[PDB]
Parts: structure tokens; sequence; C-alpha cells
RNA sequence: CUCGCUUCGG
């Protein structure tokens, strides 16, 4: 009797993705913090004024950010489209706005609208203009309707802000130091200020130390200063466990050695522990024991607040902590970073919260500088702030951030570096991929074990195998296809059920019943919100409440029974994901709600509100019991998964039966992927980017995963079905080749287009002088212009249609030198190119400067050849190493010869059973005109395959009888044949082959330049010399390192060792011993910057006999 | 001499000459395109 | 050991790049440096008269 | 972009049978039905239909017009 | 003027990627590198 | 051009 399935179960992912999942997390950020975040930093910041003449004030009313708009008409806003912003090389911005009260003269002068700033508009969001349209009106703004959005556009370029992973703050963490002593540390961090104090226990005994005093002090002195004098009443907050007082014996006696007894001796003692601030400014009475219990009341664990100097939940915290340590240092239950239980995702919205506090501070405190220097002294024409609020503060520090990407907040102390990145239009894949990226706080920077380790705390919120193959392998990561990042919550509610539920007040009871075995700490966000006895009824009635919806859905309950704790979370950045709520061995999901949710009856918050599925945090999912089908359902389960292939992310999604492969493949892939040539979206070809590669003819994969239908990767395909043939063929598909047929790539496979940007500027000068292009300059003799200037048109700028050779100009500038008559100096923009491309289309604008941008699409036709890499979608990436006729190609009997013949020595390394399962489904789809699904932990199996095409006439395995092409006789082995989705990447022979003559060389030390960008040539590195030298080959590493790379010839003066010139030495004004000395012209550059360090090298020159 | 120019909505051709600022006729749109050449060119069917 | 003269390198150690898209050159941080240096000289010597 | 001209592999020409395949899918054939009266026997041309996406009029639709 | 032949005819001219102020009647490479 | 930063490739 096997348990009831709900077979359409996962019709409740796509549910979900209407509302949330791929691309919302930014959309919903960003909106929240420019329709709710801004009003609140405004209202913290509403009042400004100056010490200087009171009674002056600046009050803010209300804040907009309106509708984006371009200031390019004068004194005139005008609707733009993001495209647009994409072709002027301009930001995608709208303006910021503020009503005001002021006073002039003491009369309240007030503004309704005054612009103040400029927000760059995330795309899609609320008030970008691209939300809430049709298709038809997508087409008509020049925009995909497939586009991602959420990324902004500043100065032209698309920068996406990744979201961010940083450890929660406010928590109690208990690690081993680098002597092995099993310490304590909390970062308390409140809105103002973040400081992180330890517990150590270095000599037996407990010191804490924190930044702001001199040297670490006993932990039993702090008791003493925070109120408790009584050491009974502290040792019965450490614990009555026997243990812990031989353990804390130590303290006691330490603290008894000195004469601290009193609040007061221990204030005194931390005071002489203080160290000023730099000469803080302003001396109120020597302070010191005030100095004292300031820090303990304020700086001291600031998260841990004390009403009006009562430190009795201060102790209560640090009693714990050493509890905590006391306990952790026996059994070794060191907590480990790496869990994603105390990890935080910060989106865009916090970043820009906080980055727009700062430049509101910073603008509030420039106009309050103004005011103190302007209004004292000048006149009675009375000093009013509108003639002095600059509105370039906000719009330049918003542009700069998000553009350069590193954030300099010096109210937080925070310098950060690549928040933002250029978004990748590789693909479609390439682009929705990156827009679900995550960075980590530590960076490749160096080798760090843990974080780069796949932690099982990962399950069903990141993708296991999508990770950069490389140095940053394991430090960016994506997020899984069905998952939700919570934001922050009124936190009221949440201590009112407390309250309400029985959990004692902590001030009302001593220490000593934190050691009781029954009593249980409740916390909330690292605050102890109190005890409990029977935590059972307390989880069991919060969960309740939380189904019901008296308490929001993303409040997180936990329990840790080895530390006896119940953690309540409700701040934001915490990942949770919906499962399917079980009671009693059955699932809450029913067949009939399904039907109804297919029908349209009810969507996704329906079900929620309905206790039938909830979200779950990964400290709440380690407390419940999940179990991944119907049948693994028990009597001990309280979640159910709803579809295991969400597991996987959206590149990972891909992959077709990525079950059956091994995991390298599937990373490999995931990064292949990323780099797949194909389309972009509907309007790429209006779109003009810096790079842009497109495939002739795409074609939709034959063996689709359902993550492909849900992102409509279909729709955009990013590769071709070839028909492979695995066997191996000619030998010259040894490591990882591949023979390509010579009439498939003359019949279109595999024809690539690829699409660089020329672009130009001709700018108006501070003096009346602007950059001009002359017509072609034509060539007298002939009346025709000049080969050079042969595809320019009549204006001097080269006309779409025509074909483009090396050195041949595209744009015929000629710009001033003055900044009478004005001088112009050509700067032509010539075309550096191989080959020869086809200008698609000119493109000339306008900015409000009076700039001309000229932008030209220049189009080259590449079809495969020797060296283009090409990619099976599972991780076997190859070159294509032979290409022969179609005659010579081994035809089967119906006379199909394949198009791609891949070595099978690839598979038994490699494993990758996967392509050989996804060959077999493709081949029995396109014989019954199916699409076969090869979804991950599912898809199609190969039974049914088999039976298909042993109903269609072939062999049940592929394999198939094959006459040899070359030869004409049948094979001795039957062949494998069968459509795969193969995909080109980006890497091409034409672009990566590199030669290098004499060319150009470094101003500074005279050798070869470094990239094929700028003609470098290549570099002989250390190993390299080493390998050269441990051939013993003297002379060939002479040659190699200084006659062809930087051979000089100088003088040296045999009599005082220095550098002369021309045969002559300076420094003994004679010409008798100076000799020419040929040397590395990196050597004679060493020599001068030794002598211009005072270490003066002399050489004594010789014969070479 | 006639210097003709398509604008990206109206798609109309609109003769400017230098020093002008891009505009156009019955819009306001400001990204002007350039006509395709006159002059032949010679393709491979490879 | 002490020193009281300062060996300003050749230009050839401190390569300048004229960039006259704008209003300022490229120099490198000895340029620099040694500016800032015969400004102290300067401004000790006019802080002694 | 467009419909292939050509078959990739065998050579056969397919760019000529691609509107009239999507006649028999205006019509009620079923997608195998319809390639087998297209003539298509071998698997290559039922591949280099069915897999083809139709994107000419998604980017006619952004044709300047 | 080329220092060669005294023609007039000095083009600047690059040969993949290096900068060359070379006569177009004899050839002589006037200047090079930059 | 110099410099840094990112993303790649291997
Ligand atoms: N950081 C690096 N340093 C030196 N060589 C590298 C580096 N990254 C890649 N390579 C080159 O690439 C080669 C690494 O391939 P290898 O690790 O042996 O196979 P693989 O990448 O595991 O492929 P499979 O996943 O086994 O299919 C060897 C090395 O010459
Ligand atoms: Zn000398
Ligand atoms: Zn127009
Ligand atoms: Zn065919």
């Amino acid at each position: 009797a096997p348990i009831p399935t709900v077979e359409e179960k996962w019709r409740l992912l796509p549910a979900f993705l209407k509302v949330k999942g791929l691309v919302k997390q930014h959309i919903d950020s960003f909106n929240y913090f420019i329709n709710v975040e801004i009003k609140k930093i405004m209202k913290a910041n509403e009042k400004v004024t100056s010490d200087a003449d009171p009674m002056w004030y600046l009050k803010y009313l209300n804040i907009y950010v309106g509708l984006p708009d371009v200031e390019e008409s004068f004194n005139v806003t005008r609707p733009v489209s993001p495209h647009e912003c994409r072709l002027r090389d301009m930001t995608y911005s709208a303006p910021i706005t503020v009503d005001i009260e002021y006073t002039r003269g003491s009369q309240r002068i007030i503004r309704n609208a005054l612009p103040i700033g400029r927000m760059p508009i995330m795309l899609r969001s609320s008030n970008c203009v691209l939300t809430g349209k049709t298709p038809a009106e997508f087409a008509k703004l020049n925009e995909c309707p497939l586009d991602p959005g959420g990324y902004f556009i500043v100065k032209g370029v698309e920068k996406v802000i990744l979201i961010q992973e940083q450890l929660s703050k406010n928590r109690i963490i208990v690690e081993a130091d680098r002597k092995g002593a099993v310490g304590a540390s909390v970062t308390s961090s409140t809105h103002e200020k973040k400081s992180r104090t330890n517990m150590a226990v270095k000599q037996g005994r407990f010191y804490l130390r924190h930044n702001t005093l001199s040297e670490d002090i006993p932990i039993v002195i702090i008791f003493k200063a925070m109120g408790v004098e009584s050491d009974q009443e502290i040792v019965q907050m450490i614990g009555t466990e026997e243990h812990v007082m031989a353990a804390f014996g130590p303290s006691l006696e330490e603290c008894q050695k000195a004469q601290i007894f009193t609040q007061m001796q221990a204030l005194k003692y931390i005071g002489n522990k203080v160290r000023r601030q730099r000469m803080w400014g302003g001396g109120p009475k020597k302070t010191k024991i005030e100095e004292a219990r300031e820090l303990l009341a304020s700086t001291i664990l600031t998260h841990v607040p004390v009403k009006e100097f009562n430190f009795r939940a201060k102790c209560i915290y640090t009693a714990v902590m050493v509890r905590r340590v006391i306990l952790a240092q026996g059994d070794n239950k060191v907590d480990d970073r790496d869990y994603y239980g105390n990890k935080r995702l910060e989106l865009a919205g916090q970043l820009l919260s906080l980055l727009f506090e700062d430049l509101f501070k910073k603008f509030n405190s420039e106009m309050k500088k103004i005011a103190d220097q302007v209004i004292p002294k000048q006149r009675a024409a009375q000093f009013d702030v509108v003639k002095h609020m600059r509105q370039d503060q906000i719009t330049n520090g918003m542009v700069n951030a998000i553009s350069t990407g590193n954030w300099s907040l010096k109210r937080f102390k925070m310098d950060r570096q690549g928040v933002t990145q250029v978004l990748s239009r590789l693909s479609y894949i390439s682009a929705l991929g990156m827009m679900t990226r995550i960075s980590s706080q530590f960076e490749k920077t160096r080798k760090v074990s843990g974080p780069r380790s796949l932690q099982p705390s990962q399950w069903g919120m990141l993708c296991p195998s999508d990770t950069p193959e490389g140095e940053a392998c394991g430090l960016v990561k994506n997020l899984a296809l069905m998952t939700h990042i919570t934001t922050d919550m009124e936190d009221g509610p949440i201590v009112k059920l407390a309250s309400n539920l029985g959990v004692e007040d902590v001030n009302l009871l001593c220490g000593e019943e934190l050691s009781y075995p029954n009593v249980f700490l409740v916390f909330l966000n690292g605050n102890i919100l109190g005890v409990i006895r029977d935590h059972k009824k307390l989880v069991n009635t919060f969960r309740l409440m939380r189904r019901a919806g008296y308490i929001n859905e993303f409040v997180s309950i936990s329990t840790n029974l080895t530390d006896r704790c119940v953690y309540i979370s409700s701040d934001g950045g915490r990942l949770c994901r919906p499962y399917i709520i079980v009671k009693k061995q059955k699932p809450a999901v029913t067949n009939k709600h399904m039907e109804e949710l297919a029908q349209g009856y009810r969507n996704f918050e329906d079900f929620l509100h309905e206790s039938l599925v909830e979200y779950l945090d990964v400290n709440e999912e380690n407390d419940c019991n999940i179990a991944l089908y119907e049948h693994t359902i028990n009597k001990d389960t309280t979640h159910l998964e709803i579809e295991p292939f969400t597991l996987l992310g959206v590149c990972a999604g891909l992959i077709p039966y990525p079950h059956h492969n091994q995991s390298p493949r599937n990373t490999y892939q995931c990064a292949m992927g990323k780099q797949a040539m194909g389309t972009i979206g509907y309007n790429q070809r209006n779109r003009i980017d810096t790079l842009m590669y497109l495939l002739a003819y795409p074609q939709k994969p034959m063996v689709k995963t359902k993550t492909i239908e849900l992102i409509e990767f279909e729709k955009l395909p990013a590769g071709q079905n070839a028909t492979v043939a695995v066997m191996s063929y000619s030998g010259y598909d040894i490591e990882d080749a591949l023979v390509l047929n010579k009439a498939s790539l003359d019949r279109g496979f595999g024809r690539c287009l690829v699409y660089k940007n020329a672009k130009c500027t001709l700018k108006r000068y501070t003096n009346q002088t602007f950059d001009k292009v002359m017509g072609p300059m034509l060539d007298a003799a002939t009346r025709k212009p000049i080969w050079r200037h042969e595809i320019l048109d009549a204006d001097g700028i080269c006309s779409p249609g025509e074909k483009v050779e090396n050195k041949q100009v595209l744009v015929n500038k000629s710009m001033p030198t003055v900044t009478q008559q004005p001088q112009y100096k050509d700067v032509p923009i010539t075309y550096k190119g191989a080959t020869d491309s086809y200008i698609e289309k000119v493109m000339i604008s306008s900015n409000a400067e009076d700039a001309f941008l000229i932008k030209m699409l220049l189009r080259q036709t590449r079809r495969p050849e020797i060296g283009d890499k090409f990619s099976s979608r599972h991780g076997q990436k190859g070159v294509c190493g032979l290409i022969v006729p179609q005659e010579d190609m081994p035809f089967c009997d119906s006379g199909i010869c394949p198009d791609i013949i891949m070595n099978p020595h690839g598979f038994p390394s490699r494993m990758t059973v996967g392509k050989l399962i996804e060959l077999l489904a493709g081949k029995a789809g396109v014989l019954d005109g199916r699409f076969h699904y090869g979804t991950a932990f599912g898809g199609s199996k190969v039974k049914d395959v088999c039976e298909d095409l042993v109903r269609h006439g072939y062999n049940y395995l592929g394999k198939d009888y094959v006459t040899s092409g070359i030869t004409g006789e049948p094979l001795e082995a039957y062949i494998y044949f069968g459509p795969v989705y193969y995909q080109k990447l980006k890497h091409m022979v034409l672009d990566k082959m590199h030669a290098r003559a004499r060319g150009p060389r470094a101003v500074l030390t005279r050798q070869p330049t470094e990239g094929r960008s700028r003609d470098g040539g290549l570099r002989l590195g250390e190993m390299e010399r080493d390998c050269l030298i441990g051939y013993g080959a003297s002379m060939l590493l002479l040659e190699r390192l200084m006659i062809s790379s930087d051979a000089f010839e100088v003088d040296v003066c045999g009599q005082c060792g220095l550098l002369g010139y021309s045969g002559w030495c300076h420094y003994c004004k004679s010409s008798c011993h100076v000799s020419s000395l040929r040397i590395p012209y990196a050597c004679k550059l060493l020599f001068q910057e030794l002598q211009s360090m005072n270490i003066i090298p002399r050489l004594k020159l010789s014969k070479y006999n | 001499q006639p210097m003709i120019y398509i604008c990206g909505e109206c798609h109309t051709e609109n003769e400017i000459k230098s020093r002008d600022p891009i505009r156009c006729r019955e819009c306001g749109y400001r990204i002007m395109y350039k006509k395709r050449t006159k002059r032949l060119v010679v393709f491979d069917a490879r | 050991l002490i020193l009281t003269r300062l060996l300003v390198p050749p230009l050839c150690i401190r390569p300048s790049v004229v960039s006259d898209l704008k209003s300022g050159t490229n120099e490198d941080d000895l340029t620099m440096k040694l500016t800032e240096i015969i400004f102290l000289n300067d401004v000790i010597k006019k802080h002694r008269i | 972009m467009i419909i292939p001209v050509r078959c990739f592999t065998c050579g056969k020409i397919v760019g000529n049978k691609w509107e009239a395949y999507l006649g028999l899918l205006q019509a009620e054939y079923t997608e195998g039905d319809a390639l087998d009266a297209l003539g298509l026997k071998r698997y290559c041309c039922r591949r280099m239909l069915l897999a083809h996406v139709d994107l000419i009029e998604k980017l006619l639709n952004y044709a300047p017009l | 003027r080329c220092p060669d032949c005294g023609s007039t005819e000095l083009v600047e001219d690059s040969h993949y990627s290096q900068s060359q102020l070379v006569c177009s009647d004899c050839g002589c490479v006037v200047t090079e590198g930059v």
C-alpha cells in the first residue's frame, strides 16, 4: 500500500515564480528602498540647523524620486527609454526632489518641489518605465521582453550590484585562537557603532578585550563594575555545575588578589585601563570613573541595551557568554563560521540605503557649514539655502559609487570594492545567471579553507554545481531556483507574543536558573528575550501562530538543545525556502488543491495562508524533518520537499540528466554555458555593445529540462543540435578534440556573427573651438579618395554596408591644438583588425555638452575552423581538430553522415553517462517528434526511449550498423549515432592567434608591451628561465633574455666605475677611460635607480680575455 | 551637398548640415542613424 | 650615511605622459615626492627667514 | 534567426518546407505526423524542422519600418 | 625629404602595429618606433 | 599612456 503521490505538486513551482524567484530579489529590494527606506532616512535627518544664528533652520517635509527623465533638453526634462540611455552613453536616472520649509530672514519660505539629486533607476523596478508593459510596448521601447532587468545603466554601461554575503551580527561566536585557546567573540553592531568584543582564557582565567581598553581586564572586575558585587551572585550567574566552578575559580582568586570589591573600585580600575581618543576636545572634569561607566553602558556590548544604567541584562549576557566558553572548553563543540544559518545576504536595497544615508548626511553637513560661513557676516541680504543647495553632490556620489563599484563610508568605516560588476551579455543564460550571483566577504586573495568547501547548509538555498572554475572557486555562488531572501520585520508582535507565552523576565530571577537542565533561554536577534520551561509548547505555539498569520511568515524560530537556547530570528537577509507542511504522515497539499491551482481558483499566497506551504529558514530547517518524496515520509516528518530539481541553480538547469554525471563535469558545463554563443534578446539588432556574439541558426535543445521551460531558454537558444556519432576517426580527436564535417559547415552549421563597436566623440572645448571631421581627402591624380579614406562618405564618416580593411579610417577626426587661427591635427579613428569587417550601422547622437557621439557597429561573419572551441552541454569542451569532407565521413544505411565525431575515450575517465542518455533521448524524440525531458532527479527513463526506438525501427540502444566512408566496407563495431545539443563558445582561434615582430616597446623599461591588444610579445617567466638553465643552453638564454628583448650599449668609465654618455664621463671630466659595454636595458635602469637610492654600483671592467 | 540621415522612430529622411543640433522634424528623438551607401558591394557565397 | 643632497634621477626613470585630451599630465610618484621635498626645503628656508 | 535552406547533415532542401509545416500546425496535425506528411524520413531533417525557432518575426517587430 | 633619394613622398604607414614614416618612392624607412 | 579593478580562458 504505497502512499498516494500528488503528481501535479511540481506545478507549485511556476506559481511561486509568478511572484518571487530569479530576479525579483533585486527589484523588490530596490522598490522597498525607494518607496520606504528613503523616507525613513530623510525622517532621521529631517531638520538641519547651525549653531550660529539660532532660530534659523531647514526642514525637509517630503521626498520624491519621480519617473526617469533626461536633462538634455534645455532646463526641460523628457521621458527616456533605457535603450536610449544605452545608446547615448548616459545614465538612466530619475530626479530626486524634496519639498522643504526654511527661514530666510526669520520669515518661513516653503518650496513644494525642489530637485536635489538623481537616483540611478533599476530596470523593471517600480519607477522604471518598462514595468507593467506589454511585449508590443516593449518593442516600441526597443527592449527585450525576456530581459531579466534588475540592473542599473550608468554612462551607457549595465552595472549589477552583486548580493553580498556576510556573517550575522550580534551573535556569540565560540572559536579557537591561533594558540588553540577556546575564546569567544561578539561583534555588537547597532545602527551607529560596530564593536567586536572578545573573551580570552589565556591563563586559565577569563579576560575581556575591547579596542577602547589599553589592556584586557579580568571578567570578575567587569562583573563588579556592572552593578553585581557579590561573588556568589556572579558564580550563580555563570553556572552551578561543579566543573563550571572548578574552571571559574581562578578568575575569582585573581579578583580577590586585588582589592576590588565595590562597583566604584572596579570603575576606577577600568578608567585607569582607559585610553583617551587622541586628546578628545572638551574636558568634563578629569573624567575617569564616568568614562568607564559610559564605556560599559554604551561602547561594550552595544546590542545589549541598558535601560537607565541598569546593567542586569548585560550581566546576564556576559554570564551566558562565560558559561558557553566554559562548556566549550571541555568537549570541543567549537562553532563553525561556514554554517549558513549565521550568514546574511545584503541586496542592492540595503547597500543603496547606506550610501544614500551617508550622502544625505554629507549634504546636510555641507549645508550647515555653508550656513555657518555665510549667515553671520554677509549683509542684510539674508542667507537662504536655496542659493547654495548644490544638486550634483548626491547625483555624482551615486553615479561614481555604482560605476566604479568602490564604496567608502566614513560614517561606518566601510571600504568595500567590487560591489558592482559589468553585466555580461555573452548570452541570455550569462546575464540571467549573473543576475543571481552572490559574492563572499572573503576574496580569492588567499588560499582559505572551509568557505571554499561545499557545506551541507547550502541545501535548497544555493546551487551546488554552479561555481566559477578557477581562483574564485567556491567564493562566488549562485542562488537556487526556488529561494527567497527575507526583509526586516517590525519586531514588536514577536516580543508581545513571547511575553504572553510565559517567557519569564530575566531581571526577575537570579542567574542560577540559567544552569537548570530544563530551563531554556530564548533570544531575539542576539538579545536575551528571557527564559522558559517546556520549550516544546512555546515553539509549537509560535509556529502555529506564524501559520495562522498573526506573526509574519518569515519570522524563524529554532531550538539548540546542546546550548538549551531558543533562537527567534526576524532580521532581514536570511535565506528561506518553501516546504509543504506534513501532519501525521499525510501532506497538507492534496490533488484537489493542485487542481484548483491549475484552474486558477488559488495562487501560491492562498497556499501560504491556508497553512499548506510554509517558508523554512536554515536555522529553522535544522530542527525540522524533511522528506524528499512521499514514499520517504515516515511518522517523524514535519515537511515535504516541493521539487528536488529546484536544488540546482539557473545555469545548472541547462544540463540534461545532471544526476547521471560527475559533479566536476556539471561545474564545467555551468562555466562553459555562461560563455555559450547564442542570441541575446529580441532587440539584439538595435543594441550596440562593445562585443556581441550571435549564432546564425540557433535551435532549441531536443532534451530540455523543466528549468529551461521555466526561464524560457528555448525562446532564446544558444546552440545547435548536431548528429554526433561517437567513434574514433583518423586519430585527429586524441585529447578532447573532435572532427567536424566540411559539408555541415558549408551548409551553415556553427555559422556565427561577431559584432564589435567603434565609438568616437567630437567635443567642444573651453575655448569656442570644436572637433570637426574632414571629408575624404581625394587624390588629385585619380579624383577618387585615397585607399585609406576609401570607405568614408561625403561627411567623413564611414557609410554602412561597405567592408573595412586593416588600417582604414572610419571617422576622419581632426582636433584643435590650441586648447590666432585654429590649428587642427589629425587623430582619425582607424580600424585595427586582422580580418575584414562590414559596417552594419552608424549611430550619431548629441549630448547636452554639444559632444557628438558616433558609434559604428562592425560585423564579421565567421565559419567554424581549426581551433574553434566547441562544448557539448556536459562539460566536454573540445577543439575542432580536423574538418573532413562529407564523403570521407562514415554513413549509416539511411545515408546519414555525422556532423561531429567525438572521441569515446573522453567518457570512461569522466563517466558522463548523462551525455549518452541525452543522445539516446534526443534520437528517440526526433524520431517520434517529441521533446524529452532531462530534468534533474527525474526525466524520461531509458526504457521508454528504448521502446520508442525499437518501435521506430532503429536499434534499442542507438548503436547502428555503419559503413566506412573511406574504404567503403562495413565497420566491425556498431557506432553510437544521435542528435546532441552542441554549443559554440566565444573562444576562437582567430581572436587568440598572436604573432609579434620587433614591434613597440615600453618607455620605462625598453621591453615589448604586455597584451595582444597592445601588440605585446610573449613573456619568458621565471620558470622558463629555470628550464633553460636546467637544459644548460647558455647561449639561447642570453639571446632570449638580452639580445632579443632589451639589448643596449652603454658607456662605462673604467676609472670611476660610473655610467657615461656618448663616450664621455661627466664625473671624471675625461674621455680616456670610457668604454662601450653591452647590457640589458633593465639592468641599466636598475643601476640608475640604485644610484638614485645612494647605493652606488661601481663597475670594474676588464678585457674579455 | 545634401547629407541625409534617418531618425530612430520617425524613420524619415532628414537633411542636416554641419554643426546642427541632432533632432528630427515631427519628433524630438535624438538618435540619428546614417543611410546605407550607394556603392556596389561584392559578397562571396562561401 | 646622513644625506644632505638628493640625486634626482634622470627623466628616463620617470616617464611623463602628455594626456592632451585634458589639461594635465600623467606623472609618476617620484616626481611628486621630489616636488614635495623641494617645497618643504623652500618652506623651511622661509620659516627660518 | 530564420529557417536554414539546407539540412546540415544530409543536405536535403528544408527551407521551403517551413511555412507549410506551420500550416500543418495551424491545422490539427501533431508534430510527428506533420513531419511524416512533409516527407522528412531520416531524423536529421526532422530535427532541423522540429528544433528550429522562428526568431525572424520577433526581430522584425523591432525593425525600423 | 627622403635621406636616400631626396624625394618628399614621406608617408606615415604603420606595418603590423609598427608606426613608420617611410619614403613612398624608394621605400627608405625614415623613422620608426613610437 | 600609466594605474588599478573586475570578468574570463587554461
Ligand atoms: N591555475 C592553473 N595553474 C596551472 N595550470 C592550470 C591552471 N588552471 C588550469 N591549468 C591547466 O589546465 C590543466 C588542468 O586540467 P585537469 O585539472 O587535469 O582536468 P580537469 O580540469 O579536472 O578536467 P575534468 O574536470 O577532469 O574533466 C592543467 C594545467 O596545465
Ligand atoms: Zn669616470
Ligand atoms: Zn523623427
Ligand atoms: Zn537531413
